[PDB]
């Protein structure tokens, strides 16, 4: 049965340069609302081998995780937990297990009063 | 409350990866 590769995750403090570079596009910023969970669907590129991602927030932490959708069959890649991505930039990677759709979960379901501003980029490698 | 939308992944070079990871340190994946 198909085996899933373990993901990798990193952090870097160059958070201001990141955001400032992101804000130069509108389609790269998300405003997760109070009690809301936003799922970003990222299809595997036909000529790609790895997924790569970056993300950060302003002022507050947020829940982050990753799933892989087959094509409704799901594989848990990165378990959902709160990350201090308001202090640093979280990057990560995962080898494509096949053709499908990655589900990047930005989970703010636990927040009663705080909305979360999310800057993010998703990629693929040849 | 829930939301969902799609985003096309951009191509990332090797030097792009190096540029990012040269500044980064490992973080927990699975806690
Ligand atoms: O203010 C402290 C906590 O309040 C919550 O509403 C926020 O979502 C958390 O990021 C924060 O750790």
């Amino acid at each position: 049965l198909p085996v899933i590769a373990a993901p990798s995750m990193w952090t870097r403090p160059q958070i201001k340069d990141f955001k400032e570079k992101i804000q130069q596009d509108a389609d790269s910023v998300i405003t997760v609302g109070r009690g809301e969970v936003v799922t970003v669907r990222v299809p595997t590129h036909e000529e790609g081998s790895y997924l790569f991602w970056e993300f950060a927030t302003d002022n507050y932490d947020i829940g982050f995780g990753v799933y892989f959708e087959w094509t409704p069959l799901l594989d848990e890649i990165v378990p959902v937990y709160r990350r201090d991505c308001h202090e640093e930039v979280y990057a990560g990677s995962h080898q494509y297990p096949g053709r499908g759709v990655y589900l990047l979960k930005f989970d703010n379901s636990y927040s009663l009063w705080r909305s979360k501003s999310v800057y993010y980029r998703v990629y693929y490698t040849r | 409350s829930e939301r969902t939308f799609e985003t096309a992944p951009s191509e990332i070079d090797a030097d792009e990866v190096l540029e990012i990871l040269s500044k980064s340190k490992p973080a927990p994946t699975h806690l």
